[PDB]
């Protein structure tokens, strides 16, 4: 039936548990509470204080252990609070959960998801609304998944339960309850690596995924009152991101605005964009364009301003068409 | 005179019905005594305020420190504003006010308006003032604690006879940095005062990792509070070290015999420092003074858009002049 | 006088120690020891423990004390022994340091310098081989130096000291000592934000920076020799980054390849590109090119062959040619 | 049961080789002999390296003379291949007495095929599945949370296993390292953390956990066998972690590149020779069959031939992606 990003998260998170007792939850408030989102409600009192348990008050710790858990035996599921408090727990997931597979040829791994709710369009301020994504790309060894609606939500998180490779999941708060959309409560699944076209077009490639979702899908509709067909590819996967999926839109479409709410210099969407640059250059009709988030900390006061707008994806838009 | 380190029952100092438990003569005068309570009320009003803020959608976050009072009062008095620093968290705005920041830089920035010295650059709960030496408040948890383990340092070396305190919740104890930080500070003899507002191994026991003398006390009892902090801050003053002093309070709001105004009160009242007439003129005067101040807040005016590029650095680079440039076109 | 880096720095630390009392030096082994690179060699003998003091091994302890200090009165230069070990200090780089002017509104600054040795090319493995500039140049709030050349080192260390906002300064450890060139005994400083070229040219652009410059001037000479003039462009600043002294030269040339031995995901020469493709698109005669670190951790066998040869590069600049 | 927290590391071995315990002697001559053995070997190695070093056949060695009555008690105070074990840089010696083959530890010294590692990473970085030796990662207290993660695991699964972690000094002053060993308190995980001091004590950080803390004589190989195994039994009846000092002497530097009467091993042997289980001979043998060992070691390390160019692209992932798969064909046409 219809269920908001929580509902869909929480059900992946019980469908799993249920299939595979190795799956257990940590993290701050994860148990009785249910989390600070609820994404975690029920499972306490589902699976017991072995199955959901909460931890001290250190990201270190919670990284860390899951990483020591799922070398051992466990395929634990870590919840970050927030995650611009990925930090105090970032040589764990750089040091530890990146590069052990790696540096012990293939002995050791681990089959752990980190997930975290990001970016801002609540009034986060500074550590309530970052975007900490391109860290984690620029870190080889960890997989990237950033969803943005409730039947992704379910099939990629269960997906990346189910991969081997560490995970970092992203979770948009913006989009936790912000709609019930139609998800099959029947086991399904969803390919990691892979984007999803929300809208088919052909005058212009739209390439964004999480949090800037909303304004992006809206944009495609303004462009389409004035004849303008968009395509909006949300990515969804940010390492390995879908490279056939990118390169097949823009060369049909021959204009690419790439779209996020993370800062601008040496962020993910940089990448993709010099990619295109690299790959596409005879394929380009107009210059790649980015609207991303400032180079700024996030502010709380200009937070409505921070977060990209329809009217400045459109400029972008109106720059790349007019081009 | 020295407290108990380590104790297994918090020090306490009022008895439930006023009387003295000191192991040393009361030296506070009976107009600071009287101060001591008169901000406790303060900031239990101040408190109070922030409810009604956030219930009619004035402030979008509140960190209620009902119960704090005493603790959070005690430490501004045990330090010298404006001279000493505090590292503290978003919950200590009752602290704040105590220490002397204007109820329109509070106001201001739970509100984000251009009252705020901070220009509303974060979100509620994260004062800060350079006046008073309020090391602005940072989201995460424990990240001010290597800070305020420097800034003592540099207080040291260049012989101002500053301390440095530094106060967080009990689940910042458990954070790295909470460690790294108070083991340098522990390490070079830094004039450094770490103190836990624990909403209650205790927090004091944690001390023995590093050296140095660890207290619990009763948060609720002003007097005790008082004491052990300002102990903690005269034996770094005179080069002996930092200390970790745990004061256990109880919080009544969301993250009855124990509020420590009544049993300050009590304690006043047997002194002859207390009386019915005296209370309700303190409160009448400090709830003009919240109005004045919400007043002075709100027609402050919104921060500006622009303002969204100050401060990244002493001075906007070419990128950040582009960026502004760039939103402007949508303004 | 000729000297190496190490000692175009050291001069630099003695010469602002002795100008300024509140220039402090830290870190691990900085003072007796003089360094594991000896780069404070004969500071603690001049200036005392209270000037030079060893901190215990702690990375979030030695970073968030400087913060501490800078904003209390010091002008503080610390040291991370390896960049590679930055991360156990990165919250309080990213969420202390990089954010007090602008969270506190101006109320409080952080004129410090973290200066940390970097690079590959040294059998560094994974933790003695990394470089994180993209981790810092992401990060709102912070300056980002990294240099190639004893001349530059000590005139941007000194100007970095002098700076008032928080300045990461990254020595390519593989060229601390690797060549003696003259540096001024006199007091001169360097502009931080400016790039400096190293060869004039008119048929490609090299843009790069620290640790890959032996290899790029190499190839450079190369293809002089083989009649094509390249214009080599050292950086030197990430961030800001000379944005005028990029673009002067890409729209001359027409065709550039950026060299840099830091993974390519989400990189600051992705960055570089990026932008090159965004804003001078009608200059491009060819693709953006980036010749970079593979995206993995540093791999200690095959050291040599992840840091970029002059043959890579020599092959990027025949794909430019040629296209 | 020792005393926790003491003044004075505790100490079961006397000046003149005599026993110090309350409780008699309950290890056979056999073992203890097997303890010198392992000693000797352990020392063996290292001083191999040296010369390794001396020859440039490996670039880095982090000299751990002075660490084998700690490393080898601690090999011995656990169940190899059933217990786990999160070393440091330093533990060559652990796992050798770990019983890690010598083709393994000189194979990922040397970068050759032979190192199960594949030569990732640089010297003094072991790692073996087979023994649950977790591979070693330089950061000083990165590998803590995960000892305690392990740990916790162990308990939920009920294997009835340990985790043991040793560490360094240093680490002692990292937040990781806290924060690890506070979690593996908190949830009463099955770890035992240990410290080799090159030497507040170390000991009495654990009062900050609620753990108990031990003073021990590193140098002692008896001395830290027995307070070791107490603190390992003590987790594996789930009773919780325990945080051990072995105060140690490490005889060469903090480490080395390609450009006293506190020796353990005399201490030990006059323990054994008052108690007849020492003689000249028996050493000499040791130390020939020793060489015999290493040199065969090292041969099958460097026969097993360097490593491919193209293992670099291996092992970031389970399977390579698109990117990594473009970054190696685009390496092969340099090779």
């Amino acid at each position: 039936a219809l269920m908001t990003m929580v509902q869909a998260l929480n059900r992946a998170l019980d469908e799993e548990m249920a299939k595979d007792p190795r799956v257990v939850v940590l993290g701050e408030d994860v148990g009785k509470r249910g989390g600070v989102f609820l994404v975690t409600e029920g499972l306490l009192q589902k699976y017991g204080p072995d199955r959901v348990m909460d931890t001290p008050l250190s990201e270190a710790a919670i990284v860390g252990a899951a990483l020591g858990m799922a070398a051992h035996g466990l395929r634990p599921v870590a919840e970050i609070q927030f995650a611009d408090y990925i930090f105090p727990g970032f040589d764990q997931l750089v040091s530890q959960v990146a590069k052990l597979r790696y540096r012990s040829g293939g002995q050791f791994t681990a089959p752990l998801v980190v997930r975290m709710p990001s970016g801002g369009g609540v009034r986060g301020g500074h550590h309530h609304s970052q975007s900490p994504e391109a860290h984690f790309v620029h870190t080889a060894g960890l997989k990237v998944v950033a969803v943005s609606t409730p039947y992704d939500a379910k099939g990629l998180l269960k997906a990346a339960i189910r991969d081997e490779d560490p995970v970092v999941f992203l979770e948009p708060k913006r989009l936790y309850r912000s709609v019930k959309e139609e998800v099959p409560e029947e086991d399904y699944t969803l390919p990691i690596g892979k984007a999803a076209l929300r809208r088919e077009g052909k005058d212009l490639t739209l390439i964004c995924y999480g949090t800037v979702m909303p304004e992006v899908l809206q944009a495609a509709a303004e462009l389409a009152k004035a004849g303008v067909s968009a395509e909006v590819l949300d990515l969804r996967t940010l390492m390995p991101w879908d490279y056939e999926a990118v390169m097949n839109s823009v060369a049909k479409t021959g204009r690419v605005v790439l779209v996020s709410d993370a800062p601008r210099h040496a962020s993910f969407v940089s990448e993709v964009a010099a990619t295109i640059a690299e790959d596409l250059l005879d394929m380009l009709l107009a210059p790649p364009i980015r609207v991303t988030g400032f180079d700024t900390p996030y502010p709380y006061a200009q937070d409505k301003l921070y977060l990209p707008t329809v009217t400045r994806i459109l400029n972008a838009a109106k720059r790349a068409l007019d081009y | 005179h020295r407290f108990e380190t380590f104790t297994e029952e918090p020090i306490r100092l009022i008895g439930e019905e006023g009387e003295w438990l000191g192991d040393f003569p009361l030296d506070l005068e009976g107009e600071k005594l009287r101060r001591l309570y008169r901000d406790m009320l303060a900031a239990r009003m101040l408190d109070e305020r922030y409810t009604i803020l956030i219930r009619t959608g004035k402030t979008s976050f509140i960190a209620p420190a009902a119960g704090h009072e005493a603790a959070q009062v005690a430490i501004a008095h045990a330090i010298r504003p404006g001279f000493d620093w505090v590292f503290p968290y978003y919950r200590d705005h009752g602290l704040a006010l105590a220490l002397g920041i204007p109820l329109k830089e509070l106001l201001g920035q739970m509100l984000a308006t251009k009252a705020d010295p901070n220009k509303g650059r974060q979100m509620p709960e994260h004062p800060g003032s350079k006046a008073l030496n309020f090391f602005t408040v940072a989201s995460p948890i424990a990240s001010h604690v290597p800070p305020a383990a420097g800034a003592a340092i540099s207080m040291k070396l260049l012989r101002t006879g500053q301390v440095a305190v530094c106060t967080f919740g009990d689940g910042a104890t458990s954070e790295g940095d909470w460690y790294a930080g108070i083991n340098f500070a522990a390490v070079q003899g830094a004039p450094a005062v770490f103190i836990a507002e624990n909403n209650f191994p205790t927090i004091a026991d944690k001390a023995h990792a590093f050296g140095i003398p660890g207290y619990l006390v009763d948060g609720m009892d002003v007097l005790a509070s008082y004491y052990v902090v300002k102990e903690a801050v005269e034996r770094a003053r005179r080069g002996e070290g930092p200390s970790l002093v745990e004061l256990r309070v109880y919080r009544y709001g969301p993250h009855r015999k124990k509020d420590p105004i009544p049993r300050f009160r009590r304690f006043l009242e047997a002194r002859g420092l207390w009386n019915e007439e005296w209370e309700e003129d303190v409160r009448e005067e400090i709830r003009a003074e919240l109005e004045r101040g919400l007043k002075e807040a709100e027609e402050a005016g919104p921060v500006p858009p622009e303002w969204m590029f100050e401060d990244v650095f002493a001075e906007k680079p070419w990128h950040l002049l582009r960026q502004e440039a760039l939103l402007k076109e949508e303004l």
